[PDB]
């Protein structure tokens, strides 16, 4: 991951 | 009238199949209701799933469905859930076909829908030369030229990440101006910034700018917004939170939503986004749904 992870 | 199940899974892709499989293996009656439109139906290959790297997404989905339905106590309907209600007799589901189904518990696994930037030519290239996730499609660009299509503050992060996969141009599209510190960071990552508004995408992945310049790329990335596939979560009063790229259904660390007996997995949850993540949190949701069946 919903983003950078 | 309506058929009774212990658990109904709404959505029959990777997350829903993984959840449904745990319940099937617990010898409970589980029904999957699936509308047949997976998020990844645009790319011809899937990557990043150990044991399935390179395989066709349709084949992955097909194998999973067949091995779930090998359990007599698992069933499938090709249909769309339009309305969900909480009654004393658990949950009641009404489908686009008119069918009603009832369950003690629900697993929401209906995925998200990509809302693509309004750029001429982008939609027809989606999943072929325009992508969302570099872990899924970066490798195959072979270290070539990559355009990051800017769409607000978060695109900066994408631009910083993309040099891992090739020479990156941050096409801000006259929408976001990196600050001083951001411009320096982008500079040391070797990211070129192009600020001109974009007219359209032509060729495979060539960007035509407002001044007529054309910049050819081997692939383009967008950090586009996404919506929930279904209002069902909202109808059941599940807490929905606004993430960086759109809404997700809130869950505890066992995949239970704010509404008891309703669980959620896959892209609609906070830490979804890839097939591997969906398989894992789907399995978690299924075991958790079963535990609640048994212990209340
Ligand atoms: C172009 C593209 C390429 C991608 N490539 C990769 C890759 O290579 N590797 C990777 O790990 N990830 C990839 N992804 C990400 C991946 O597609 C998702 O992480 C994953 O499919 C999510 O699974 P899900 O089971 O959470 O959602 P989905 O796969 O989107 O499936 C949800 C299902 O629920 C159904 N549904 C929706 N609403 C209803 C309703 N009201 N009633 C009944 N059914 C409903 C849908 O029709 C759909 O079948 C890619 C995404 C895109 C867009
Ligand atoms: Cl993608």
């Amino acid at each position: 991951x919903x983003x950078t992870v | 009238s309506p058929m009774l199940f212990d658990v109904i899974v709404i959505g029959g892709s990777h997350a829903g199949q993984s959840a449904a499989l745990q319940i099937a293996r617990a010898r409970r009656r589980v029904l999957v209701i699936d509308a047949g439109a997976r998020r990844n139906r645009f790319a011809s290959q899937s990557h990043g799933v150990i044991g399935q790297d390179g395989r066709s997404p349709d084949a992955i989905a097909a194998d999973g469905k067949a091995q779930l339905l090998a359990y007599p106590n698992a069933q499938w309907r090709e249909d769309s859930v339009v309305r969900a209600e909480r009654s004393d007799a658990g949950y009641t589901l009404i489908c686009a076909s008119g069918q009603h189904y009832r369950a003690c518990q629900l697993v929401l696994a209906f995925g998200v829908v990509d809302e693509l930037p309004e750029l001429e030519g982008l939609e027809e290239r989606w999943g072929e030369s325009v992508f969302h996730c570099p872990y899924c499609h970066g490798y195959e660009l072979d270290g070539g030229r990559i355009g990051v299509l800017g769409s607000g503050p978060l695109s900066y992060l994408s631009a910083m990440l993309m040099p891992e996969w090739g020479q990156t141009v941050f096409l801000t599209d006259a929408s976001f101006e990196p600050d001083e510190e951001q411009r320096e960071a982008l500079a040391r990552r070797g990211v070129e910034i192009v600020r001109d508004r974009i007219a359209r995408i032509v060729d495979r992945a060539t960007v035509e700018l407002a001044d007529g310049r054309r910049i050819a790329f081997d692939g383009l990335f967008t950090m586009n917004r996404m919506r929930l596939s279904s209002p069902v979560a909202e109808q059941l009063g599940c807490a929905i939170e606004e993430g960086p790229l759109g809404p997700y259904v809130r869950t505890d660390d066992a995949m239970e939503t704010s509404t008891p007996g309703v669980f959620a997995c896959g892209d609609i949850t906070h830490r979804g986004g890839t097939v591997a993540l969906a398989i894992g949190n789907g399995a978690l949701a299924g075991i958790a749904a079963h535990r609640k069946l048994v212990f209340g």
